[PDB]
């Protein structure tokens, strides 16, 4: 459920995830659904993320 | 046939191979433009390049490898003195 | 009027067949070939102490190379202009 520019998110994404895992994580990006996959359980991690972000 | 004579010569066995025939650019224009460069050439080129570079790379390598090596054992050779001059004085005498 | 009983050349009576000159002269170059090669082959550069561990750094990085190649492995970004672009196929010229 993602409404807008998703390279914008996949960037903010990889950028918060990259200095936690090493290195920068394997994505896939899918514009006509408006989903994104990311490689390994990042669950817990992307709640708290987008929860300060407010969405 | 003769490929004995030639590698004799210091030539290649097959004259196709890195003579003066195969190098040259064989068609150019009629006022003198230099011809779009061969892919025969251009491809030959390319992984000669590469040979060279693996060349430098391994001699390298090897020197980097022979310089540790002594480094190592002249470090050794030291850590024996350092003995020396660490080791307490003998107070037992006859 | 002379027969080679059951197959030519498999069973426990053969067909004859002699060796000849050209034989021996492809077997002796070969030879000389290997003799060459063994004199190249006996003396080392670097002593077995000598070489040891000379490229770990590098035999680490091919392998982390070879980790990476894979890890990078995943279904690919499926974009907009395709599923968009194949709307395409009605273009009406009027």
């Amino acid at each position: 459920k993602v409404e807008g520019d998703i390279w914008a998110l996949q960037k903010d994404v990889e950028d918060f995830l990259s200095p936690l895992l090493g290195k920068t994580p394997v994505t896939q990006v899918n514009e006509v659904t408006g989903t994104l996959r990311v490689k390994g359980y990042f669950d817990q991690q992307l709640k708290a993320w987008l929860l300060e972000k407010g969405f | 046939a003769g490929s004995q004579w030639r590698l004799q010569q210091g030539f290649a066995a097959n004259p196709s191979g890195y003579g003066p025939l195969t190098e040259l650019p064989d068609w150019s224009y009629a006022d003198g433009r230099p011809a779009p460069p061969m892919k025969g050439q251009l491809r030959r080129k390319a992984q000669r390049e590469k040979f060279a570079r693996r060349v430098v790379l391994l001699s390298q390598e090897m020197d980097a490898g022979l310089q540790a090596w002594q480094l190592r054992q002249q470090e050794k050779l030291q850590e024996e003195e350092g003995k020396q001059k660490n080791a307490l004085k003998s107070k037992g005498a006859l | 009027r002379n027969r080679i009983p059951g197959r030519q050349w498999i069973g426990k009576h053969r067909r004859p067949r002699p060796v000849s000159a050209q034989a021996k002269q492809n077997m002796i170059r070969r030879l000389e070939t290997e003799a060459e090669n063994q004199y190249w082959l006996s003396r080392p550069f670097l002593t077995a102490e000598q070489e040891r561990g000379h490229a770990a750094v590098r035999r680490a990085a091919a392998f982390q190379a070879l980790k990476a190649a894979q890890a990078a492995r995943f279904p690919a970004h499926r974009r907009l202009e395709e599923q968009l672009g194949h709307l395409l196929v009605t273009r009406k010229w009027s």
